[PDB]
């Protein structure tokens, strides 16, 4: 079990850690989060009490380094940093643990939610879309745009998701226009899975990451990427049977976890109705369809 | 974006554009089978591709053999239309390729857009106009060439005959659409009007009769009456 130490909390802020969140008051004696499950990526995120504009945070993996949070009063945010001196760090943590100034990551033993939301999410891969190579952790916020959004303006601060575009030469073989536009299996299996992602795990990982950035930061371009990647599979007549079973699980747990009051914005009516009711895979998402109908029957 | 009454003069500027109308590409007769079920028999159709400035009509004839053994024909028909339009653009010299293509029906947008991916600078546009190009098969010589076709065939016409020698393209297009609107609302009366005077003939190299300017006014007037009449006979007014 690992620990992320906070130098202090000088501004009132709501702190997220994965799917959990807690309020910290201005100058409250808070010094971080302990008992973080090793083995998963994690995200630690922030929403200042004064300016609920800009949710922001940091993807990290405690196996890759000793990471801490310190407020920067010049840039006005909680920054993640790496402590390279291992003993300086162990000693910082031990003192704050002894003084019981840390919140415990509150995982119910029965609860596989975070595993289930991050099953294909690795951390070296995350950094291939959030490019900032001097750090082992990755910053994301509400307002970052994706590479594809910028095509339609600062490149260093973009989310380099895989561009998917159903009306592109990439998606459409010459002479197979109708075929490839109405059944996207070629684009899914040959172009994306075999070509770009290499395997279903890289497809699922980007897709799971897109979802989490949409939910945690209200990042709109992530939300677009998550829908696109769902739509490409559902609109393919030929999908490996293991991928559909796994997709049904992935989406189930995403839909399960979404705040009930954010469905209006984070869920695209056209995509979901097409995927659950019109598409080739309309019968292949039993768990996802059943939770969507019981939790959000209005959207449909 | 979409083409409507507000930007109507853009049709007659010097940027090459084509209208594409797919209404008559997939044509069937519906009939009873010996067992008392219903079946369709396809007949030859055409794509109506028209330069509204010049009158140049590229009439691609769609021979029923293209449907042989195919399913979901109304859907195929749109993609076949798009395939043929795209093949037409590629066959034209660069300086004759359109800058825009306007489809008369919105369901053509995605099929044409996908087939024209190689032409990113050609703008594919819908229209809010209700244009009467479906009545093109009420023009005897066009109907005749479609029905006689025994193979896929492209035939070239000027749908304005020699009108541009005397009138602008705006006026030529307004005449054309009035004639076709009339032929669509009451074909019999429309054709009666166009031929009632045996002294006015259709030149072998034309589609429509050789009216004088004055005779065209009288004609255009009678076509508007017909359209208003039918509008009454329809709604009772
Ligand atoms: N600069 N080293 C560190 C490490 C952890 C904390 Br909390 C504060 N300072
Ligand atoms: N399965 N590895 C992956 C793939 C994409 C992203 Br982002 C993260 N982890």
């Amino acid at each position: 079990m690992n620990t992320v130490p906070f130098t202090s909390a000088p501004i009132e802020v709501t702190i997220g850690i994965d799917q959990y969140s807690f309020n910290v008051k201005e100058n409250q004696p808070f010094h971080g989060i302990k008992d973080i499950p090793i083995g998963h990526v994690h995200v630690i995120h922030f929403q200042h009490a004064d300016n609920s504009s800009m949710r922001y945070g940091y993807w990290f993996d405690c196996r890759m380094g000793n990471f801490y949070i310190q407020y920067d009063p010049k840039d006005g945010l909680y920054k993640m940093m790496e402590e390279r001196d291992g003993a300086k760090f162990e000693n910082i943590v031990h003192n704050f643990k002894e003084r019981q100034m840390m919140v415990s990551y509150p995982k119910i033993d029965e609860d596989d939610t975070w595993y289930n939301l991050t099953e294909f999410v690795q951390m070296d891969k995350i950094r291939k879309i959030v490019r900032k190579d001097e750090n082992q952790f990755s910053y994301v916020d509400s307002s970052m745009t994706t590479v594809q959004e910028n095509e339609l303006s600062d490149p260093a601060h973009s989310l380099n998701y895989t561009v998917i575009n159903f009306k592109s030469r990439e998606a459409i073989r010459p002479g197979h226009e109708m075929e490839d536009f109405l059944d996207k299996s070629y684009y899914l299996n040959t172009v994306m899975l075999q070509g770009i992602f290499k395997n279903s795990s890289n497809y699922f990982g980007e897709l799971q990451f897109a979802f989490l950035n949409a939910m945690f930061f209200g990042n709109y371009g992530s939300s677009l990427q998550w829908h696109a990647m769902i739509e490409l599979i559902c609109s393919s007549a030929t999908v490996p049977k293991h991928m559909l079973d796994k997709l049904d699980e992935i989406l189930y747990y995403q839909i399960k976890t979404l705040p009930e009051q954010y469905s209006d914005i984070l869920l695209n009516e056209r995509v979901w109705n097409i995927c659950l009711y019109s598409s080739f895979q309309k019968n292949s998402l039993h768990n996802t369809e059943k939770i969507m109908e019981n939790k959000y029957p209005e959207l449909l | 974006g979409a083409m409507n009454s507000s930007n109507y003069a853009e049709l007659f500027n010097n940027d090459i554009k084509l209208f594409v109308d797919d209404t008559n590409v997939y044509r069937v007769t519906v009939h009873k089978t010996f067992e008392g079920n219903v079946a369709t028999k396809a007949i030859n159709g055409c794509i109506f591709t028209l330069n509204p400035k010049t009158g140049h009509l590229f009439l691609k004839i769609i021979h029923t053999s293209v449907w042989a053994g195919q399913k979901r024909l109304s859907q195929l028909a749109k993609w076949k239309t798009a395939e043929e339009v795209s093949a037409l653009v590629r066959s034209l010299p660069k300086e004759e390729q359109p800058k825009q293509i306007i489809v008369t029906r919105k369901a053509m947008l995605d099929p044409l857009e996908v087939h024209m991916l190689d032409f990113p600078n050609i703008a594919i546009r819908p229209t809010e106009l209700r244009l009467p190009f479906s009545a093109a098969m009420s023009i005897d010589k066009l109907s005749d060439v479609v029905m006689k076709a025994t193979e896929p065939q492209m035939v070239l016409f000027n749908i304005y005959d020699d009108w541009l020698d005397r009138i602008s393209s705006y006026t030529a297009f307004s005449r054309l659409t009035l004639l076709l609107r009339a032929l669509k609302t009451n074909e019999e009366s429309a054709k009666m009007i166009l031929l009632s005077d045996p002294t006015i003939t259709i030149k072998s190299y034309h589609l429509w009769p050789s009216f004088t300017d004055e005779q065209w006014i009288t004609i255009e007037s009678q076509m508007r009456d017909l359209i208003l009449t039918e509008y009454g006979r329809k709604y009772n007014v």
